[PDB]
């Protein structure tokens, strides 16, 4: 049962992928898993749909764990999923926006990365394709956004590594033909740790994006939100002003197909735990960032 | 004052200088207005033919 | 005591026969002092941990001086319970209650209390009497008693009283405290904002020692931290929170009590007073993390 | 006839002109909420 | 300049940062007061008060 | 937001205002904040708005 499931724990690729399947099983008009292409490695890369009818309806993509290493996203996406089901027909903001939007959940966009923190290197934050004594792209890079620009690195060694050409990486090519074949993606939120940050576009490009003042109101309120809860504390700008300048990122690449909410949380922590945030603070951290992920959602609908 | 965002194979290096600027041992460094997390750790100045403060964090 | 539920908010009866259940279980650790009768009649209880020794340096901890406050009282039962869970296993926590006792005192203002359960949920300060009811045990004593941040209106929050020790849930804490005469810390549990303060509340002048609680501070709110990330922020009283002249560690501290703080517990306003039972665990947990650490650095 | 504020205790939730709301819950006068799982009314007599 | 107060009222504190204008008599017992983490974190937006303006923001008393 | 009431001084008048957002300008005598004269306790006229009623000296 996704009930007696341990939310605050972390868990490895199987058991993510089982709890898929429990949580299909038992909400199967609710959810269902779709298989989006297999990782370089071959793994099945999954994305669970939310939805209650319609076909097609507009979406709110969320990718995690797209950097390996990066575990309270994962393990965030799982409690994610199972909110969602605990919340529809319950919360009526939720219930409203499902009621009209379906949500699409990537808990493991990295899956041959997140095999290999568990197997081999904790900190590993690539892919794993060897297009071999430097292994793997960054799949925050690999975007067909400001692709091989400034934030990027043309070094297979080092972590920014763009690869050969945009999309280089089935991880990624897989979500943009998924996104483009859907064609009403109408937010698009990519999670990632750590720093307690909420950005939008761009990191390419010091040049503002056409809707920064919406989408700094919103993600004003959604920090808001966030905050109101345990009181953590985030910043929200622009990706190149915030954190640094990312060339090739998923929201630069999401808004410029005309996604408009596009946002990057930077979730727990700033640092003294960083990449290896204790399990205590997994469901702290979902519940508060949920409520940021709603207030986007809401604004959305 | 003369700030640099200062890119390495594992981490981004931020340095606000003064009568100096970030030695080639440094990384790929772009000038670059200081982001928050800079501000935030980038707290003690060090001799450095002037003197910075600089702070890192992982690609995140 | 094992039976009992520590995630659930207790009424003052349940909390009092949970005293003599752990009293029961724990008799060469922990005995049941009352220092006072309440306004209402009530007996104030203080819980003595101890291993022996005749006037061991002694940790005080003070919790629900306001009544409203039930995070506070919920984490007073929780800390009890883990002082005899973590005395021979925790080398740290038996290192501290080998050398000093602590005394405990889980409901400071029972009257309050009382009334929270039956009349008013969001009282704060003590039921003497006036039809104004009540005065705030925290404005009470002799700590630049009737300052800035008291109120000399009865029907207000901060009301100081008629004259410092005026109440007997502080006059019963006064005795008691300056009788012993060997107190190390002191350690004032509120909610809520999320704070660890030191002295003044009273004064903008600096204490002596503000430059080590502090360091303190930093350390026990980094130790609390680690859980489940909840943050605090540290400073005075005055700075940090606003002026309150009449307050229990700007007593203690002048009572040459060095490691005088005033902990602000979960949350930061979403629920406020009102916070959720699921909530009292986790709140206790990270809280004794940071006592902990200050007990550590007063040993 | 002037503003008093309230705090109700699934949800906690009033500010009222000439009423004060009605067991709405666990209510007693208090300060205006700083927001104004568990959701929060925003509500307002009369 | 900026000017900060802290005005205690019978059931709460409110903070102000003010412009051209002071807490009126209306806001309580007001004392020039450096502005407090929860003061700065919550008094955000201007609002027009007496010939200037002011951002407040209260807490009950804890 | 709130309303600052103001006490004013000419040689023919004493005047109460109440204003939002602003103040009794010169021409409105000695004015200075003060509580609500007693006979001032209807139509707001005008940075802001104000309030008034007179009573005449002789
Ligand atoms: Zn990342
Ligand atoms: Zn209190």
């Amino acid at each position: 049962s996704t009930n007696t499931f341990n939310y605050a724990t972390y868990h490895t690729l199987d058991e993510i992928y089982d709890f898929m399947d429990l949580l299909v099983a038992e909400h199967p008009q609710l959810v269902s898993k779709l298989q989006i292409g297999r990782s370089y490695e071959g793994r099945p890369i999954y994305v669970l749909k939310f939805s209650t009818g319609g076909s097609n309806r507009p979406a709110i993509w969320i990718d995690l764990g797209i950097h390996s290493r990066e575990w309270i996203t994962q393990a965030t996406g799982v409690w994610f999923a199972k909110k969602f089901t605990e919340d529809y027909g319950q919360d009526p903001s939720f219930t409203a926006i499902l009621d009209s939007m379906d949500i699409f959940l990537e808990i493991v966009t990295n899956p041959d990365g997140f095999a290999f923190t568990h197997s081999q290197n904790r900190l590993w934050r690539k892919t794993r394709s060897v297009t071999s004594l430097c292994v793997g792209v960054d799949a925050n890079r690999n975007w067909d956004a400001g692709f091989g620009k400034a934030g990027a690195s043309s070094s297979p060694c080092s972590e920014t590594y763009h690869g050969k050409y945009a999309n280089s990486e089935v991880e990624v090519k897989s979500i943009v033909d998924f996104v483009k074949d859907h064609g009403n993606f109408k937010a698009f939120l990519s999670i990632h740790s750590y720093s307690q940050l909420l950005l939008y576009p761009y990191g390419y490009t010091t040049q503002s994006i056409p809707d920064k003042t919406e989408l700094n109101q919103v993600a004003k309120s959604a920090v808001a939100a966030l905050k109101s809860l345990y009181g953590t504390s985030y910043k929200y700008g622009s990706i190149i002003t915030t954190i640094y300048q990312a060339s090739g990122g998923s929201i630069d690449w999401s808004y410029n197909q005309g996604i408009k909410y596009s946002f990057t949380f930077e979730l727990r922590d700033t640092g003294r735990y960083g990449f290896l945030l204790p399990a205590s603070q997994i469901i702290p951290t979902a519940q508060e960032t949920w409520l940021g992920v709603l207030t986007i959602m809401e604004h959305t609908v | 004052d003369e700030s640099f965002l200062c890119y390495q194979p594992d981490q981004v290096c931020a340095f606000i200088c003064r009568g100096a600027a970030p030695l080639p041992s440094e990384g790929e460094c772009n000038p670059h207005p200081t982001a928050p997390w800079a501000r935030e750790g980038a707290v003690e100045w060090v001799p450095y033919t002037g003197q910075c403060r600089t702070t890192c964090i992982p690609y995140v």
